[PDB]
């Protein structure tokens, strides 16, 4: 479950504005559950509204362990009632074993974000190379996995927001003790069921998250108005 | 004299209320014209007398998902219209 | 309200019990408090279990808690159920506007008014939404109907019936402060549907037009032009979309951006359809249909057709009038029959509402004249009914000519005007009454001192009321 | 003007023709046609009162009983020799075209005229000193002396 | 004191009218009050409202 106030469905309105306007894709979880949806409202308004000029490219990168309701054909399937997202408009899903098993689509994703990354097309401004944007607005271990995945590998380019719950824990600081603090400051309800075994461990990947402060970005409350997407990116 | 020039400046005083008003009366009446003169599906006048009997023939016998389309584009300028009002 | 909170929240044995909390919150009006530390943390949300809740802030006209709740995500439709809306106007509709419904049908009743009574009769003993929204619009709650209009499909139908729903109940004369509550909010959504409308076809003409055409399924059993006329909401038809959707329809196939003596030009020559004089954008068999298609010039021969009927009457009536009927005559009979075809074709296709108009009533009269006459005219060898056949014509003609202003409202120049002209009919009666009591005051005294016991009443009513007449136009009674 | 001239047009048309054919009786000549169907309801825009419609101010010194001099035709008559139109017929529908175009319709031209007058003023002078370079890129523009001589240049 | 605008307002010109009419209800139209006047023992129909 998501709170979709109107500043971040502004802010993602805005963004999916940005993407049809550059031809861009958009890279995401692809499940029918909270933020997902509203990208795949927003992707389908701006189809509905204009039909043409760069019908735009929204990529959901699923488990397949968690799909309820699945079809083996070669013959396009019916998918009704994690589910899958509606409107999107290409879906990959990986291949794994059992069923609950969390986390596996992300050794792929991020081996795609990083070959993207390395990949030569000169026809642009950035000296070829296909510049490549993370965004992190939530928590979970999901979102620190994936940011440190991309600050570790080359263009990063992370940008997070001033609201969430790791974007507030990131977005404030910018030692273990000051990590500490911002953890039990912003996330209340969440440290009474962790064991502190990894909670050093995620005070390790905030560590590795803050060495290269130049590969990251915020949105603040201040800069609250129009085109400040574009501003981040 | 006086009840005759009295008529002309109530005239004077209707002309100046209605004016501003007037075109859009005019244009309003006009979809009456216009919807009584794009109903039917009328040929020139003095034959459709004949085409009166082609209907006397008739007495001789006898969900959408693009509107959900338009509908859903629609809904694209609502939310742009409350935006802009939001702004205002 | 944040006192009773704080004693709620921290007894430890309630924290868990987040339906009390809202409830609570909602109770007292602390959105920002239900926004900030119940919302917050994605925890738990069932997006179901918010039912009773909603139900409590539509009773209790909380706009706010309702916004928030389908900020966070309900489904109205799944939500609006028989039995809710039979609660709605069963029990929670009030008494007072229902007596205001009742005065509205009985003396103000309308097409959507009888509609909305048949549906309030309904539900006081499938388009969920849109009820919903006429029982909040009724009551004038004023925002828990915008909080439910942004959630609509059709929403310039919706705002257009309740702007035509409202400015019917803001008539009824007793409680004029309803009355007044119920026209603003009437000036509201008719001001939502002209400014939504011109942001629609603003960014899109054609999906615009698309818009313009469709019935919602039988929303009010009607369309969104038409609830537009039937509330007489003329600055919904005086803005340049409806006009340009109405003039692009009335050239038919020929382009805006030609002039129009070239299309009079081609009208009058017939074989001239063929050249490259007129534009058909918006073989030669397709240019000609396209031509004698439009409504433009199926009016213009109907109006070249109306004048030589007019000239055919008038040499018939004047010079060539006899005790057998000749041959124009009898033209004369057959161009009268095929008006008469065309009114009953009229009358067929509209029905009742026909007779509403004054100038069906008359063109009617003037159609019951002309054959009074003729059943007069056939007496030959009778000198007096072949006089009387011809004053009932002769009546008959000023009838007919005087029909032809009707005709010419149609025009860029003389239309306003002629419309212009049935705003005086107050003056004139004003002008009529002080100059008939005048008149009937000196004529009574002129004939009372001057003369003694006239017993003719024609020389009465001469002599009181023809010659003061008179000395209107500057006669200087003699 | 133009609207004023429409509205005057189609009575004057309606009175005329209604009246020429209550009162006579299939006039052959187009002269007297048009002196007593236009002209006789127009000079009744100035105040004339058309005058056969009375039957007691009516002489028949001035008919012909069949064309062969100037004067009109008499109202055909009865088998008594008496004018068979009826004066309750005829004095209203004069009392209706005079009322309506004497008063009505001259008295609307003037609020017109009024209104017009009010709107166009403020643009008046613009429109005026618009014209005044026309005539003075006329009267600039040529070497010119004065008129009766100029033939000579 | 001849204050015209406190008269001409809408509530003592609606005390003005209810007290004018009498008995029967404003929103009557007034063709039937009159049709009801010429014929007298009318009087006895659902024609007019006296609320
Ligand atoms: O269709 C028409 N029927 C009659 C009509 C038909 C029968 C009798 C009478 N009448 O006596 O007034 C009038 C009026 C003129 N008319 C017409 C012609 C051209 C353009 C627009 C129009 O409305
Ligand atoms: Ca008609």
């Amino acid at each position: 479950n998501f709170a979709l106030k109107p500043r971040m469905r502004k802010i993602f309105s805005r963004l999916i504005y940005i993407a049809q306007s550059k031809g861009a894709w958009i890279l995401t979880g692809g499940t029918h559950y909270g933020l997902m949806k509203y990208i795949g409202e927003v992707v389908r308004d701006n189809t509905i509204s204009r039909n043409s000029e760069e019908n735009i490219v929204a990529i959901g990168i699923a488990a397949w362990g968690m799909v309820s309701n699945r079809d083996t054909l070669i013959d396009e399937g019916h998918f009704s009632a994690y589910i899958l997202d509606n409107n999107h408009t290409h879906l990959l899903l990986v291949d794994n074993g059992c069923h609950g098993h969390p986390t596996v689509e992300a050794k792929l994703r991020n081996q795609l974000e990083k070959y993207i990354s390395e990949r030569t097309s000169q026809d642009s401004n950035y000296g070829g190379k296909i510049p490549i944007v993370c965004f992190a607005q939530g928590g979970g271990r999901e979102t620190l996995k994936a940011i440190n995945t991309s600050v570790k590998s080359k263009i990063p380019c992370v940008v997070v927001e001033g609201s969430g719950q790791i974007a507030d824990v990131i977005a404030s600081l910018v030692t273990s003790s000051m990590v500490k603090e911002k953890l039990v400051r912003f996330l209340p309800r969440t440290v009474s069921r962790l064991p502190e075994e990894e909670i050093e461990s995620w005070i390790k990947w905030l560590k590795e998250i803050l060495e290269s402060s130049h590969l990251l970005t915020v949105i603040k409350m201040e800069e609250a108005g129009d085109e400040i997407v574009s501003n981040a990116i | 004299i006086l009840l005759v020039n009295l008529l002309v400046a109530m005239f004077g005083y209707t002309v100046g209320i209605v004016q501003e008003n007037n075109d859009q009366v005019w244009k309003f009446q006009r979809y009456f014209l216009v919807q009584e003169y794009c109903n039917r599906l009328n040929i020139p006048f003095p034959f459709v007398v004949f085409a009166y009997f082609y209907m006397v023939v008739k007495k001789c016998f006898k969900f959408r998902n693009e509107d959900n389309e338009t509908l859903a584009w629609e809904g694209v300028m609502k939310e742009n219209y409350l935006v802009k009002i939001n702004t205002k | 309200s944040y006192a009773l909170y704080k004693a709620f929240s921290t007894n430890e044995q309630d924290k868990d019990n987040w339906n009390g909390q809202l409830k609570l919150l909602l109770e007292w009006n602390q959105l920002d408090l239900a926004s900030d530390e119940i919302f917050t943390n994605d925890r738990r949300w069932e997006s179901a279990d918010l039912q009773e809740v909603m139900f409590t802030a539509l009773i209790k006209d909380r706009p706010k808690f309702v916004r928030l709740f389908l900020e966070n995500g309900l489904n109205l439709q799944k939500f609006l159920t028989n039995e809710v809306l039979t609660e709605l106007f069963s029990t929670h509709f009030s008494t007072l506007v229902y007596r205001n419904l009742q005065i509205a049908k009985n003396s103000y009743n309308d097409a959507l008014l009888t509609f909305v009574w048949k549906l309030v009769a309904n539900f006081r003993r499938r388009h969920p939404l849109q009820a919903l929204f006429i029982w909040a619009i009724l009551q004038n709650k004023k925002e828990l109907s915008k909080v439910i209009w942004e959630q609509t499909k059709g929403c310039t139908l919706a705002a257009l019936g309740a702007s035509k729903l409202l400015k019917t109940l803001a008539k009824v004369k007793n409680d004029i402060n309803a009355a007044g509550e119920s026209e603003e909010l009437a000036n509201e959504y008719e001001t939502r549907a002209v400014e939504l409308f011109t942001e629609c076809y603003s960014n899109d003409e054609d999906l615009a037009e698309q818009l313009l055409v469709y019935s919602c399924e039988a929303w009010g059993g009607s369309n969104c032009l038409e609830l537009a006329v039937e509330a007489t909401d003329q600055h919904f038809i005086a803005q340049p979309g409806v006009q340009n959707f109405l003039s692009k329809q009335w050239y038919g196939e020929i382009s805006r951006d030609t002039k129009n003596w070239k299309i009079i030009l081609c009208l009058f020559i017939i074989p001239l359809v063929g050249c490259g004089l007129v534009s058909f954008r918006k073989k030669l068999l397709w240019y000609y249909v396209a031509f004698f298609t439009s409504p433009f010039v199926v009016f213009s021969w109907n109006v070249v057709f109306y004048i030589a009927f007019l000239l055919l009457f008038a040499y018939v009536l004047l010079m060539d009038f006899h005790s057998v009927p000749h041959t124009p005559e009898l033209i004369l009979y057959a161009l009268v029959f095929v008006l008469f075809c065309d009114e009953v074709r009229q009358w067929y296709m509209n029905g009742v509402n026909y007779f509403t108009d004054l100038w069906n009533v008359m063109d009617t009269l003037g159609l019951f004249y002309f054959i009074a006459g003729i059943v007069f005219r056939l007496h030959s060898s009778n000198k007096s009914s072949l006089y009387s056949g011809r004053v009932i014509f002769c009546l008959d003609y000023i009838i007919f000519t005087l029909r032809l202003i009707h005709i010419f409202t149609v025009s860029r120049n003389l239309g306003p005007k002629i419309i212009m002209l049935q705003r005086m009919l107050i003056d004139v009666f004003f002008f009529l009454f002080l100059f008939a009591v005048w008149m009937v005051a000196f004529g009574v005294a002129r004939q009372g001192i001057l003369r003694q016991n006239e017993q003719r009443w024609r020389w009465i009513f001469r002599s009181v009321i023809y010659e003061p007449y008179l000395a209107m136009f500057g006669q200087v009674p003699s | 003007v133009f609207f004023f001239l429409f509205l005057f047009a189609v009575w004057m048309v309606a009175f005329g023709v209604a009246r020429q054919g209550i009162l006579r009786q299939n006039e052959q000549r187009w002269r007297w046609i048009f002196r007593s169907v236009i002209y006789e309801p127009y000079l009744a825009m100035f105040g004339q009162v058309p005058s056969d419609v009375d039957s007691t101010t009516y002489d028949f010194s001035h008919c012909t009983f069949s064309g062969n001099e100037s004067k009109p035709l008499c109202v055909e008559l009865d088998e008594h020799n008496l004018p068979r139109f009826p004066e309750w017929i005829t004095i209203p529908l004069v009392c209706i075209y005079m009322l309506s175009t004497n008063i009505l319709l001259v008295n609307l031209l003037v609020a017109m005229f009024g209104y017009t007058v009010g709107i166009v003023q403020e643009n008046n002078d613009q429109v005026w000193k618009f014209q005044r370079y026309f005539l003075v890129q006329e009267y600039c523009n040529r070497l010119n002396i004065p008129f009766p001589f100029v033939v000579f240049a």
